[PDB]
């Protein structure tokens, strides 16, 4: 598991929960949700940006 | 043998609003659906004129709403139609705010919606007055834009006026797309109703009707992103290099560029300019020549380079509206080729497009994909020579999509035709669908779709779980702190007018009434666009 940097906070692809793709009006995202000290936060970022990992969850809950 | 009525009864005046008790804060039309969502155990309800008597006495039926997983009571009084003032009071809960049913109950929200569009432009000083609050603000963005992006050179070519997009300052070809046609198909839909209406306007005294003239502020910029060398190809976006402070516009000196050219963005160009010059030649017919001109230009240039290309946005951090295809955005501008001059190539260039669509019309629609406008065009098209099995197709699945709107608002448990769908910029998305149910509504005329696309409405103006107007400056509630420049900087408590927010996501109660929020809380014209035809199907119309 790696860190995922989001605009600037930090979460390990451990934490998070489901993974999806969207056409924002700013790009291409890849979108989650996450384990924040017990509720859910939800955090995106550019998919050319995306980490492996998180791309690798994303092709599962693709798939 | 012998009937006689018994006394209408009063209200005792204890009742206090409740905000459990979640209903359209607008109100209603006679003749049509009137429906409210009681979240508290409950079972008769009232509804009461303003001055205390009981019209109507009815009991509230439970319901699962499987969005918010929750059990709730659905008042159902669409059964009084007097014009007047009202409230629901529901005994052992509260009462709603009061509301109006009225034909012409949706004029005001309609002219206001309009007034955020207004508010909008870009490239000139703007003013009103809402309320008692004087909005406005200064020229604007009135060196757009620079060429060095397109061709190497520091060269300003005009490319003001338009609307700001969002909350943020840029102007987006792609957004502008689904924008402009739907709010050009609201003309072309209702235009009995639309010709006449009067909107306040710095054009409200010339010889062209008030809702084109807004339009043409649109196109006037649209106009000018075509490329300087006369290839055809049209630029993506005028855009500073990435998003600005929250500044009030004309404190926005940074310089502004066309972006690169993409082929969605060409197609779309086609599409608008090919309805601007049907619907503008009655008023100024040198303009819609314009229009046809350029339109073929771009035509030409698709017509010769079928491939899809994306903008190269290199440099640029603001919005990029890059539609992952262009299929969509060619039919549509075959279509509004076709629907203009008549030309059996724009037909056929249609007819071959839409053949490969598996799915006609889509129920959840945005400027992404843009196919359904072009679908709209051509079955409502008098033009002869269509090919009947793909009138017919269309035809049956705008009725399937139509009728699964129906069932969906029927279902959920505050009318939500857009059911357990939340993403960016949904809101937009629920009043959008009004498109597919009024198209289908005059193909095979239907109540049930035409009170479908009032729960759409009534969704956005209070029926839903916060109990809140998603529409700034009307209605319960409204967002007070939208993700807007304008709003975050002037000095003023109350946001801009007249803007549907975009809506909170991925779930049902994740809606957010805060200025950092552009998440969910942004303004944008393909969202005002949407509410815009929504509302303008109610302006001017008798429901009897
Ligand atoms: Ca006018
Ligand atoms: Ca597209
Ligand atoms: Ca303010
Ligand atoms: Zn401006």
């Amino acid at each position: 598991s790696v860190k995922v940097k989001f605009h600037e906070k930090e979460v390990d692809t451990s934490k998070i929960k489901k993974v999806w793709r969207i056409n924002t009006r700013l790009g291409m995202r890849v979108a989650f949700t996450y384990d924040d000290n017990g509720k859910t936060g939800r955090g995106m970022v550019p998919e050319k940006d995306a980490p492996k990992e998180l791309l690798d969850m994303l092709a599962r809950a693709e798939g | 043998l012998i009937e006689t009525k018994v006394s209408a009864a009063k209200i005792t005046e204890n009742y206090q609003f409740d905000s459990r008790i979640r209903l359209n804060s607008i109100g209603f039309i006679p003749n049509h659906s009137k429906k409210a969502t009681i979240a508290a155990n409950c079972s008769t309800f009232y509804v009461v004129k303003e001055d205390g008597t009981i019209v109507y006495t009815g009991t509230a039926t439970s319901m699962f709403d499987n969005d918010t997983k929750e059990t709730v009571y659905i008042a159902d009084f669409s059964s009084v139609n007097e014009e007047g003032t009202y409230y629901l009071a529901v005994p052992g809960v509260g009462k709603s705010v009061n509301f109006k049913i009225a034909m012409n109950v949706y004029e005001d929200a309609f002219k206001t919606a309009m007034l955020g569009m207004y508010l909008l432009r870009c490239g000139t000083s703007v003013s009103a007055t809402y309320n008692g609050i004087h909005y406005s603000h200064g020229p604007c963005h009135t060196n757009d834009a620079y060429l060095d992006y397109i061709n190497g050179q520091h060269t300003k070519k005009d490319s003001t006026k338009g609307w700001h997009d969002a909350g943020d300052y840029n102007k987006y070809v792609v957004n502008a797309g689904i924008t402009v046609g739907s709010m050009f198909l609201a003309w072309e839909h209702f235009k009995d109703q639309l010709e006449p209406v009067a909107l306040e306007i710095p054009e409200k005294n010339n010889s062209i009707p008030d809702f084109l003239d807004e339009l043409k502020y649109e196109i006037d910029w649209i106009l000018t992103m075509q490329y300087p060398d006369g290839s055809g190809r049209v630029a993506h976006k005028v855009s500073t290099r990435n998003f600005g402070g929250f500044i009030m516009p004309e404190n926005e000196h940074d310089e502004r560029f066309f972006v690169p050219w993409s082929s969605a963005a060409t197609a779309d160009f086609v599409a608008m300019t090919a309805m601007a010059a049907r619907i503008f030649r009655p008023y100024d017919p040198q303009y819609a020549e314009k229009c046809i001109n350029a339109a073929k230009v771009s035509y030409e240039f698709l017509k010769n380079n079928p491939a899809n290309v994306f903008a190269n946005q290199s440099g640029f951090s603001t919005g990029e509206y890059a539609t992952v295809s262009d299929a969509d955005d060619r039919l549509w501008a075959a279509a509004e080729m076709w629907e203009t001059l008549g030309d059996e190539e724009y037909l056929r260039d249609f007819e071959n497009r839409a053949a490969q669509f598996s799915k006609k019309i889509e129920a959840d629609f945005d400027w992404d994909n843009v196919a359904n406008l072009g679908m709209f065009t051509y079955l409502l098209s008098e033009r002869p020579g269509k090919n009947p099995a793909l009138v017919q197709s269309i035809k049956d699945s705008l009725l399937s999509t139509a009728d699964s709107i129906v069932r969906t608002s029927q279902n959920h448990g505050y009318g939500r035709t857009l059911g357990t769908t939340y993403y960016w910029g949904c809101n937009g998305t629920v009043v959008r669908q009004t498109m597919i149910l009024q198209v289908a509504n005059k193909i095979s005329p239907n109540n049930d779709y035409v009170n479908a696309a009032l729960d759409a409405i009534s969704h956005v103006f209070g029926r839903n779980y916060y109990n809140r107007s998603y529409v700034t400056g009307l209605g319960i509630n409204p967002p007070m702190n939208p993700h807007d420049r304008r709003s975050g900087a002037d000095g003023i408590w109350e946001p801009w007018p007249g803007y549907l927010v975009g809506g909170g996501w991925p779930g049902p109660k994740d809606w957010v009434d805060i200025q950092d929020s552009y998440q969910t809380n942004e303004i944008a014209i393909n969202w005002n666009a949407a509410l815009i035809y929504a509302l303008a199907g109610f302006v001017n119309y008798n429901s009897p």
